[PDB]
């Protein structure tokens, strides 16, 4: 089985089953089966959220830097949209919290009790759809085009593609924040500046990554 | 009129009436359970400690519902402190 | 029951199924003790009835056009006269306080004295003149308890909005409909910290 | 602002405290030749002082008439008025390391418990296994909670010896 | 009679340094000895003793 | 069945073959539960009948030439007058709202008060004055649902044209007829990106 590091000792609770099980639990965090299950759902949610966010920071930018759109920088769009829409931060956030809270509540209870949201009579007409299939995979209303119903090996491929792309997107978001935090420019700007003089424009030569006093 | 009589009389009357027909039964019921059940009997015996022992004049009132003199001096006392808190409050404050 | 507070949850066994309004909501398990459950059940209906009357009165005094729920005991301080539907009532806070005391001192003691634990919350009889209970009472009880939980919450809303928004319930509503996103608990100053 | 505490940048006493403190070192520099190690040293103390007595004000440290910077503890006051770097933020920093040290310690204790003679691995510490558990305490908060929500952080009350009442 | 030799039993004696704690049954005198179950403990009392004869009722496997 | 949503598929099996309007189109599988099956069926027909009435009113008023559907609910904002078929009506916003609520409440309640379920979808009797439900009812229902589904889609079209084009549905129709290759959803500037 592919491992995060060749020769690394596979833990024990990480038996090839979860999508992306490369045997990486150095600090034995997922030792508890319940903890591992919650962490698995947490990972999927983190990856999916990051993938749908880095796509909203890179894609819109690459097209702005190609003249197609005019979207502002991810670290400036917030203010631009606030002054554009006119909605006050407070009201905008509060509404979002309530809507996100309700959807999170349903998913949360579905974990606490698997396939429980499909209670007879709960969500008017739809409870059935709110059943769920496996931990972080609410098949049905989600995955409408039925791509995870083709075979039992297209599921295991499409699921390794979600996790590897997610893990990458999650690290990409951390990078974008750190890049702007140190460089003070957009991600594309950083990449372009690096490709210009690759051997003279790195995190070392930024002034913030390593405060070299000596 | 509106002299001390109006305030004192009203307070006394209301408290006595409310304690003679409204809280009187609750008052009796609370007295029983408190002194007979959870609380037992005091002044077992011996010594001139009969002072702590219940009197008798208090338990001698033909008044229906057994409104004893202590009850009349109880609700009435509560009433004479409302008549004098209402008049006094209007005096200043 | 009547539903589930959290579609998916279960249990609240300490809360019986017959209890009028059992949606299962007892997270802090305040109804486990049977005795406490009895008192809490009776108090809820008592609170609902009072809450429903209050909410109606708070909006009525404003809807008909005679003032607001807050600025009503103002006459007793400003130095004016009582005014029901405009008609000046000939009384003073002192005589009203006394009338209330004796009135509540008798009715409330009478209800509390009654020991049936089923007719202390649902007396019926003179309290049910049109005899609407006949034919089915559970649904009406659910509507009474459900409409009341709406009123108890509303009555809190009027006080809270007056405390922060500083506006009458009807007026505050118009403010929201006016600029919804710009006239909420958030754009107020007291509700949210930031 | 806050409790009559003027900002050190606007604190005159803070400025005097600088003037008089650098003068007290510029009088000890005179009794020494310009190049002597004694003098190179006193000039570093004057530079270091002039940097600190400015890093503090630039950090918006409110100080009283004494001219000595004061700290705000209330989270609301510290956060609302940008005084989080003092006490507030430092608080969590210690808590994280504190729990890290404690969690790593219990991890080792509970591993040597059972292992042969657990009492001889407390005196002659197993430096290898002690070095394999230090980094495990990095995510201690995640693991500690997972133990509360699993009933494994504490012991059953019927397995802890208690003194006769 | 008594817990099997070698069996670990939770001490139930209130004034025992090893109360609520477990120990291995070294032996159980099958006579009418008041306290017959000899129980050994890795921990030692304040005196330094690491064992004690507990009655059958003072032990719970 | 009335056909197939995707000719060559077969996935829908929970849907009964006799269900009026059964084209076998359930991509998210919402009709599996029989209770949800009945509810969705009743909701669909209701939505269809309303949409059919709305579409007739939205364009009808324009045909006769008394204004567009969007301009209807504006007089009350400007404090103007209501006018049906040109003839004026003496009402106002709050009174209209109140009269509507009560009427809709007493009517919709009774419809839901029904238990046969089939009647909830097709009551007939007083709702069948011409009694055209004597025969060919099974196929006339398909016409009712097919026209109804089209009506609901058409209603969305009116809103979308007004949202992007802004012009009235009849006007927008003429614009496309006059300049088909020039005027279209593709050139509205809202349908396509940015
Ligand atoms: C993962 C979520 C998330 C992230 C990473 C960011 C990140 C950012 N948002 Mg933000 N936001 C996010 C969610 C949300 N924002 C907003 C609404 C806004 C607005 C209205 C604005 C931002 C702005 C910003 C930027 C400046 C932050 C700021 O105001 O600090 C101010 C604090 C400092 C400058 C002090 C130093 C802070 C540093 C971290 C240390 C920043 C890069 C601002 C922007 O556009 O940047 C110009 C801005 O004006 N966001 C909403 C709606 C409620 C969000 C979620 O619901
Ligand atoms: C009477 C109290 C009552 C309470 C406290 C709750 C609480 C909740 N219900 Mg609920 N319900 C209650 C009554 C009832 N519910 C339902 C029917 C439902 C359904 C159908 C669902 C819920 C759900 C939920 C959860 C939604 C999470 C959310 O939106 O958070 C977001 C956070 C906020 C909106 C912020 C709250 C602000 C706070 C109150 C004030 C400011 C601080 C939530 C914890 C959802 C859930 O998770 O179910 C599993 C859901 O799907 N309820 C019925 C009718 C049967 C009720 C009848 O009384
Ligand atoms: C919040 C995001 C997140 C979460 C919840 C998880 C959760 C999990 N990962 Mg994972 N991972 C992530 C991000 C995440 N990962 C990213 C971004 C990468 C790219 C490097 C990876 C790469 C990766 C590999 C190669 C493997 C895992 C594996 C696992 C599982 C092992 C059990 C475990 O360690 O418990 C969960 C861990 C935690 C709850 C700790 C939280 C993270 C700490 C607090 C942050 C500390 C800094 C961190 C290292 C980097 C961020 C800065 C587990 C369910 C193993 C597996 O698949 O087994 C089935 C495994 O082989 N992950
Ligand atoms: C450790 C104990 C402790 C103590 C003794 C205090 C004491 C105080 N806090 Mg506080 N606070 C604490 C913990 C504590 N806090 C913690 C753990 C948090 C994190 C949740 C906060 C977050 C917090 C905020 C956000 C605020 C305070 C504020 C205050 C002051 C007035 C607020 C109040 O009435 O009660 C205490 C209030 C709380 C404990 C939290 C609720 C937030 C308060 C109620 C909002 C009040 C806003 C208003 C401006 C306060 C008026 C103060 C007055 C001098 C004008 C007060 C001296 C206010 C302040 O002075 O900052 C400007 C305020 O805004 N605190
Ligand atoms: C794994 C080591 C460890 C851990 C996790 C704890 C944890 C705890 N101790 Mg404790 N303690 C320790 C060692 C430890 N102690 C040692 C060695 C001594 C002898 C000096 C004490 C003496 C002591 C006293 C007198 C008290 C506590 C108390 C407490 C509790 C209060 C929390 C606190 O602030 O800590 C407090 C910690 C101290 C006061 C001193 C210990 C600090 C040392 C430096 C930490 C131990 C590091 C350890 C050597 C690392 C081993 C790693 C391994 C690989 C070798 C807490 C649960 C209090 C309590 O009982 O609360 C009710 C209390 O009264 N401890
Ligand atoms: C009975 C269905 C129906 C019919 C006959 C029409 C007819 C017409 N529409 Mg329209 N539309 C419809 C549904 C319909 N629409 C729906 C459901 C939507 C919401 C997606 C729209 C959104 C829409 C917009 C935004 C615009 C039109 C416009 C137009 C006019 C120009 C042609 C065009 O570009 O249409 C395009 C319509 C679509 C691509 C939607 C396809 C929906 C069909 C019914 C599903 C199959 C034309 C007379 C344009 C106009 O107003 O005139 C200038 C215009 O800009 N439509
Ligand atoms: C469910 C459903 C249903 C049915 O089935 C069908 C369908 C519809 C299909 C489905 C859907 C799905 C989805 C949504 C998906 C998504 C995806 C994504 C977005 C990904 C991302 C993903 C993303 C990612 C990876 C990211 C990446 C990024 C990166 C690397 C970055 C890098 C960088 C850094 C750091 C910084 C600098 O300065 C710059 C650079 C150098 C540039
Ligand atoms: C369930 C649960 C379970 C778990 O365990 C815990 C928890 C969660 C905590 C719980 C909860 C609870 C709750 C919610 C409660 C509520 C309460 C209320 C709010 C009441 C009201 C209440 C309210 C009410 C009565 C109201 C009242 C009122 C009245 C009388 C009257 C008034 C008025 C009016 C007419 C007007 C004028 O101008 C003035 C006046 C004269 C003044
Ligand atoms: C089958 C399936 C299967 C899978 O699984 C899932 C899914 C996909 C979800 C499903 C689907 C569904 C759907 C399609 C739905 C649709 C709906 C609609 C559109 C409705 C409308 C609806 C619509 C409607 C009712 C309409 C209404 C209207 C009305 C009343 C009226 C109006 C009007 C007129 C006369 C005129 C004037 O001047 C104004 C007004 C007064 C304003
Ligand atoms: C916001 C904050 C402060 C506010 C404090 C306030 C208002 C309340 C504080 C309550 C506090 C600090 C503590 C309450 C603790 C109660 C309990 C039951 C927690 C016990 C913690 C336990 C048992 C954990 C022990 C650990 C385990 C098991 C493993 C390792 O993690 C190590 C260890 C020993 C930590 C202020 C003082 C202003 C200041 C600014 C930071
Ligand atoms: C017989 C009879 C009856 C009755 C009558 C009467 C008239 C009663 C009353 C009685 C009374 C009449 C009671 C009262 C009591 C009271 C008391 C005994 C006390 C008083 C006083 C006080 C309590 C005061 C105190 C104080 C002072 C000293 C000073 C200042 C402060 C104060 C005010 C606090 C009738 C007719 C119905 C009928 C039948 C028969
Ligand atoms: C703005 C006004 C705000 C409210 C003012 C009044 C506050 C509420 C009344 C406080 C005094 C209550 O006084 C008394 O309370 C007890 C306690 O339940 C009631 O007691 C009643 O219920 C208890 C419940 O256990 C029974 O045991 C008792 O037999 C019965 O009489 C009395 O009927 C009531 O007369």
């Amino acid at each position: 089985r592919p491992l995060w590091m060749p020769g690394a000792t596979v833990p024990a609770h990480l038996k090839g089953e979860l999508a992306g099980d490369f045997g990486f639990d150095p600090l034995n965090l997922g030792k508890d089966p319940q903890a591992l299950r919650w962490y698995q759902q947490a990972e999927l949610v983190h990856g999916r959220t990051a993938m749908t966010a880095v796509a909203g920071i890179l894609i819109p930018g690459l097209l702005t830097k190609a003249g197609v759109l005019n979207v502002p920088e991810w670290y400036e769009a917030g203010k631009v949209s606030a002054e554009q829409t006119g909605i006050a931060l407070g009201p905008l956030l509060a509404v979002q919290l309530f809507m996100c809270g309700f959807v999170e509540g349903k998913r949360w209870m579905d974990f606490l009790k698997p396939g429980s949201q499909s209670e007879a009579g709960s969500f008017l007409g739809f409870e059935a759809s709110f059943k769920g299939t496996d931990n972080g995979y609410p098949g049905g209303p989600f995955d409408p085009m039925g791509m995870c119903n083709e075979s039992e090996a297209k599921t295991k491929d499409l699921k390794l593609k979600e996790i590897k792309n997610g893990r990458l997107a999650m690290l990409a978001c951390l990078g974008f924040a750190a890049q702007y935090g140190a460089t003070g420019k957009g991600p594309l700007d950083n990449l372009a500046d690096h490709l210009a003089a690759p051997l003279k424009t790195t995190f070392v030569d930024n002034g913030i990554s390593i405060p070299i006093h000596l | 009129g509106l002299e001390p009589y109006l305030q004192v009389c009203a307070g006394t009357a209301t408290m006595l009436a409310v304690g003679r027909f409204a809280f009187l039964p609750l008052h009796r019921r609370d007295l029983e359970r408190s002194a007979a059940t959870a609380g037992p009997k005091t002044t077992g015996s011996t010594y001139f400690d009969s002072l702590q022992q219940e009197a008798s004049f208090i338990t001698s009132t033909n008044d229906p519902a057994g409104f004893t003199l202590i009850d009349t001096m109880a609700w009435g006392a509560l009433g004479h402190a409302l008549g004098f808190a209402f008049l006094a409050a209007s005096s200043l404050q | 029951r009547a539903g589930n507070w959290l579609p998916g949850s279960d249990a609240p066994a300490w809360l019986p199924d017959d209890l009028p309004g059992n949606y299962g909501f007892d997270p802090l398990g305040l109804c486990k003790d049977p005795a406490s459950l009895k008192r809490f059940t009776e108090s809820e209906v008592i609170h609902c009835r009072w809450a429903m009357l209050g909410a109606a009165g708070c909006l009525g005094v404003e809807a008909l056009g005679f003032g607001n729920w807050y600025d009503a005991p103002l006459w007793a301080i400003n130095g004016g006269s009582p005014t029901w539907f405009g008609i000046s009532v000939p009384f003073d806070l002192n005589t009203l306080l006394a009338v209330e005391f004796v009135a509540m001192a008798a009715a409330e003691s009478r209800r509390g004295d009654e020991t049936d634990a089923a007719k202390r919350i649902y007396p019926g009889g003179a309290f049910d003149p049109l005899n609407f209970a006949k034919g089915d009472i559970e649904t009406l009880k659910l509507k009474e308890i459900k409409n009341g939980r709406l009123a108890m919450m509303a009555c809190l809303g009027f006080v809270a909005q007056h405390a922060a928004t500083g506006k009458t319930p009807l007026q505050a509503l118009g403010d929201h409909i006016g600029n919804p996103w710009g006239s909420n608990f958030a754009t107020n100053g007291v509700s949210l910290p930031f | 602002d806050i409790a009559g505490l003027t900002p050190c940048s606007e604190s005159a006493a803070y400025a005097k405290r600088l003037k008089n403190e650098v003068k007290g070192l510029n009088k000890r520099l005179k009794n020494y030749e310009a190049d002597s190690a004694p003098a190179i040293a006193l000039k570093a103390t004057i530079e270091r002082t002039q940097n600190r007595f400015a890093n503090y004000a630039k950090a918006g440290l409110l100080c009283g008439a004494d001219g000595l910077p004061h700290l705000i503890s209330d989270p609301g006051l510290a956060l609302k008025y940008g005084h989080a770097g003092e006490v507030f933020i430092p608080t969590f920093g210690f808590l994280y390391v504190a729990g890290w040290i404690g969690y790593v310690g219990r991890l080792y204790l509970n591993m040597v418990k059972g292992e042969a003679k657990p009492t001889e691995k407390e005196i002659i510490i197993d430096v290898p296994a002690a070095l394999r558990l230090t980094w495990q305490g990095a995510t201690w908060p995640v693991q500690v909670v997972a133990e509360l929500r699993a009933n494994t952080l504490t012991e059953k009350a019927e397995n802890i010896t208690i003194s006769p009442r | 009679v008594g817990p099997k030799r070698g069996s670990q039993v939770k001490i139930l004696r209130p004034e025992s340094y090893w109360y609520n704690q477990t120990g291995k049954v070294v032996s159980v005198d099958q006579s009418g000895i008041l306290y017959p179950v000899v129980v050994r403990f890795e921990t030692q009392n304040y005196a330094g003793v690491t064992t004690n004869n507990f009655a059958l009722d003072e032990v719970q496997p």
